[PDB]
């Protein structure tokens, strides 16, 4: 006779994710070989880890060209006492739109760990300045001069022989994982804004060009893992 | 324990039964009078 | 005896202490809390998905909104109002008017046992639908993200994404009943049956721990838009818990008089 | 060919105490750790033996505020020859209306063993009385007064230095188990009637307060277990 | 992918019979101890070989109390050559209405071996006879008188200073299993009548008082043994 | 024994399968005469 068997609750279903393999319907097959090819992926983030190009609103002077939108920062003469650039951590704001960890992290549910952003001067050689970069965890309001930048989290940096400077941002949480975008945005899903200020003023000989540039670079760290995927945005296609 | 009757075997690996934790690297009463 | 309670700890006595007699036989040990919580247990019934669906709002929200409310199940033990974390629980007694009713949930006799501050689980989700003859499909994504919702044409067929994306799906027999169990996914560390705190740092309603959760079910049948029936049709939702742990314990709900 | 198999009648039903589990659908994820926070819950009974302050109806001068129901004893000075409280022991009787060993019963079916109460005094030191305090299982009538909570089980007490008295009654029964509420007020589920009187009158100097008060605790004892569990009351959600 | 089966003809379908055990719906419970009491059953058998008393129709004189019938026999003065009480073996014949072995043969369908038929005396002691018993197998009519009675299985019995006289039908048969009633009384189903006759008179002395009395008991003997239970018959309940 | 074929094996341990007793801590007839 045949073994007595009971069919649970679960009969005919077949779950999106569920940890098995069916029969197949023809099989002993070969294939052409693979080895030759360089290059494979075992995890996405040995690519996560490359430099990418961030993206930033023009300053106001809308060139009617397309999309004018900037890879850079045009660093003004005048004296004035508010940071070159400020941005969030949210990791779908419109600053992080095509960053890699953005970009691999907007398919994704949450995270833990670091953020490198790393910053490149492009200037002529003779020329020379002092810029300070600044973390502030979230405060009530935002952080503002340099005061308060100046009490936070912060490294100064000078133009010299190379033209970088790697900065990470730490990563301090109340809980180990942290979201990916903040669908209320609560203190488990922002972590405070960043900005850089400059110290001193730029400083350069005659005949050569004002309003040097620096380009900004976002990169994960060491400690950057990520979990749990989720359903994609297919607004892209449109 | 539970209430189970999987004295033999289960199907699934554990790690795929249910999570496990990090890595940070007779019974007992509750808070003594010193 | 003669000992004093003042001291805070007491300890048991038994029939020895002062009296004569022996100390009887422990009986059974359906006690030990990973155990006692493993019971099937349906927390309330949905509304059925068929179409581009579209979630409700934040905390305000005027007339002449357009969203399908009691369609979603955000599935915690904690009190639920319109399938997002409220902090009370209603129970809407005189019904008459106008304005809509809010779905409200809450876990009823999760309470009545619960002497706890914190509680550590899995879960599993048990659904089953009323009305007969009935073939349907469900859904699901995880905590500290939100549902996508559009629809892409195939053939002239409007069709919705949510037969298709990354988290599982699941689709029934006929008249069949489909069951998964699901782990933790929450950013916190353990989930709370009080807390203080806030969402945001300021400028927030006090007590609603909005990424301590588990997630929500909502179920949807397997046809294009266009091809929708006029009768509306209902279906439920049950969870057990599983492998649970507890700490620090608290008191009980209040019990009547009255 | 497939092993053959024969479907028995338990087919694709699910049982709510059913010893199994089932595939889950998204698997593979880890967790915060647990291991800081300190406390942890093995068996419930670890919490059953904590004190507890019971509850009893009000001597009649009802107080117009909310709930006038009482924790504690207030002692009249005048002679009388009745007790000064008694309860029965049923479990759902409206003085074990928020003990624990009452309130983790009351969705409990049945349970075994014993059930300490104990007193704390509360008066000025120089007052000084002898108060006894006595048990009788179930006799036809209740018994009253002194002769009777005499010959049954009982402890005097005395006021000293100390403010207690550990008071444990004893578990004689038919049958091991017991239940936990009565449907039907049987030999079964009662145990006959607790009081205690006072012995000889409070005694206390001149220009300090008449009437002393003693609160009353419940516990669970050391044999105490439980078992069995039953659906539970929502009538505290209305 | 999962191991491959094949369901039989057998689905889902219940057996009254079928050999095996069902999951429970609520597990892991204890019980109240039973080594206590005494007077376990492992057998019935243990139980079938216990003296019962027969129960027969009353002689010509009915008494108009309540179910004129009579376990005992009264024997007559008057010489008459025709037996005191002849009765077949079928086990439901209204003879056999409420001796143990047909009180549990009434719901089985076959037994296999003897059955004991004992009887005790009861009169004076200064009374004295001789009583012989005997037994034979089915012959065309049934044995009547003395020489019919006499050859074929018998004991003649004393009376003396006990009281009794141990007798067992031998167990003659075509099959080895028989049967229990017999819808057609065939000879598979009886096995001829029995009956016992005196032998000399009754001998007593004056101021006694005429005509004793003797009881009936039917008893399992050794090789009794039974199978294959049946419905049973629930015409006592109306 | 009663009637059974589970000569190989059982799925559930047999304290799920039905309860079991406390620690208080050729066959036989049914009374003689002494």
């Amino acid at each position: 006779g045949p073994i007595p068997t009971a069919p649970r609750e679960n009969s005919l279903m077949f779950l999106s994710t569920l940890p098995d393999d069916t029969v197949p319907a023809y099989g002993n097959v070969r294939t052409p070989p693979v080895n030759y090819l360089p290059g494979e992926i075992t995890d996405l983030l040995q690519l996560a880890r490359i430099p990418t190009l961030m993206a930033f609103e023009r300053v106001p002077e809308p060139v009617p060209a397309s999309d004018t939108y900037v890879p850079y920062v045009a660093v003004p003469t005048q004296f004035d006492d508010r940071p070159l650039i400020s941005f969030p951590i949210t990791l779908s704001d419109p600053v992080y739109q095509n960053t890699l960890v953005g970009a691999i992290s907007s398919n994704f549910a949450n995270y833990r760990g670091c953020i490198q952003i790393t910053l490149t001067f492009c200037g002529p050689m003779m020329a020379r300045g002092k810029f300070l970069l600044s973390y502030s965890p979230p405060n009530g309001t935002q952080p503002q001069t340099l005061s308060e930048a100046m009490q936070c989290t912060y490294s100064i940096w000078d133009i010299g022989l190379n033209s970088s400077w790697t900065f990470v941002v730490p990563y301090i949480s109340p809980s180990d994982y942290r979201e990916t975008r903040a669908i209320t945005n609560s203190v488990y899903s922002a972590d405070g804004w960043f900005s850089l200020h400059k110290l001193t003023k730029i400083t350069l000989p005659p005949d050569c060009p004002q309003s040097p540039c620096i380009l900004f670079f976002a990169s994960a760290g060491e400690d950057y893992t990520l979990r749990l995927p989720v359903d994609c945005n297919p607004s892209y296609v449109f | 324990r539970g209430n189970n009757g999987n004295m033999t075997f289960n199907y699934y690996a554990n790690t795929y039964q249910n999570s496990v934790d990090f890595s940070t690297s007779i019974l007992n009463p509750l808070g003594y009078l010193k | 005896s003669t000992d004093n309670a003042e001291t805070g700890v007491i300890e048991a006595g038994n029939t020895d202490t002062d009296f004569s007699g022996e100390l009887a036989a422990p009986g059974s040990n359906h006690t030990n809390v990973k155990f006692l919580f493993d019971r099937s247990r349906l927390l309330n019934v949905i509304k059925v998905l068929e179409k581009d669906a579209v979630f409700p709002r934040p905390f305000p929200t005027q007339e002449g909104a357009q969203q399908d409310d009691g369609y979603f199940c955000l599935l915690t033990p904690r009190p639920t109002v319109a399938s997002r974390p409220a902090t009370r629980f209603g129970l809407y007694a005189n019904p008459s008017g106008s304005g809509v009713l809010a779905n409200t949930s809450l876990d009823f006799n999760f309470y009545s046992l619960a002497c706890f501050t914190y509680f550590r689980s899995d879960l599993e989700v048990t659904v089953v639908s009323l009305e007969p003859d009935l073939e349907f499909a469900v859904g699901w994504f995880p905590s500290g993200s939100e549902y996508q919702a559009s629809s892409f044409v195939y053939d002239q067929l409007h069709v919705p994404f949510h037969f298709t994306g990354r988290t599982p799906r699941a689709f029934a027999s006929k008249g069949g009943k489909v069951s998964f169990v699901l782990p933790w996914n929450s950013v916190s560390s353990v989930l709370p049956v009080r807390w203080g705190g806030a969402s945001k740092l300021s400028s927030a309603t006090r007590g609603l721990p909005a990424h301590a959760d588990w997630g929500t079910i909502y179920a949807f049948v397997p046809r294009p838009n266009e091809k929708k029936s006029t009768a509306v049709k209902h279906v439920a939702v049950y969870i057990r818990y599983k492998n649970a742990r507890a700490w620090c314990p608290s008191m009980l709900p209040f019990r009547s008089y009255k």
